């Protein structure tokens, strides 16, 4: 069996947060994690990085900022 | 030996802790455990805001599961009877042969 496989490679490290809070609501990546380069923060997908800019597409909002440990603040385009 | 058996479990464990299954798949990719735990809710079906608002309590659950995994180990050899057996039986082998 020749087995064909995919195998991540030049890794790249970033500082993450588990939520973005935004005007009173935590905010939760729908599919991604959410990475920041130094200034910026942006959402991307777990195994390749393609920094997008955190919109409410892509966002779900789901409970309040205080509870949740780890948050951070940024803003949230619509 | 039992020491690089150890080794190995130590390892095993330790880039579980610090990679999730990254390390498994390619190079060892560095990720906070609640984030891992997430992804491993995600995977359940369960969305991650379970998690991170109930970080605090599933802490605590898994910490007293854990705990009370060698209480039930300790209470009840039998558990690891089998591995007992095997042992136990190449000796009546030998000792047959004898
Ligand atoms: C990434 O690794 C480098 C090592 O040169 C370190 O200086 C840096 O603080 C790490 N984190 C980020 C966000 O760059
Ligand atoms: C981070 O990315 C932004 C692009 O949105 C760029 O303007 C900024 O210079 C970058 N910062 C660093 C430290 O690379
Ligand atoms: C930034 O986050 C902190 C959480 O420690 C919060 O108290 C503060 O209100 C946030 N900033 C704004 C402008 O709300």
């Amino acid at each position: 069996f020749l087995h064909v496989t995919y195998v991540p490679a030049q890794e790249k490290n970033f500082t993450t947060a588990p939520a973005i809070c935004h005007d009173g609501k935590a905010h939760f990546p729908r599919e991604g994690v959410f990475v920041s380069n130094g200034t910026h923060w942006f959402v991307t997908q777990r195994n390749f990085y393609e920094p997008q800019i955190i919109t409410t597409d892509n966002t779900f909002v789901s409970g309040n900022c205080d509870v949740v440990i780890g948050i951070v603040n940024n803003t949230v385009y619509d | 030996t039992d020491e690089m058996i150890a080794q190995y479990t130590s390892a095993l464990l330790a880039g579980t802790i610090t990679s999730g299954w990254t390390f498994g798949a390619g190079p060892a990719l560095q990720i906070p455990f609640p984030m891992q735990m997430a992804y491993r809710f995600n995977g359940i079906g369960v969305t991650q805001n379970v998690l991170y608002e109930n970080q605090k309590l599933i802490a605590n659950q898994f910490n007293s599961a854990i705990g009370k995994i060698q209480d039930s180990l300790s209470s009840t050899p039998s558990a690891l009877g089998k591995l007992q057996d095997v042992v136990n039986h190449n000796a009546q082998a030998l000792n047959t042969l004898v």
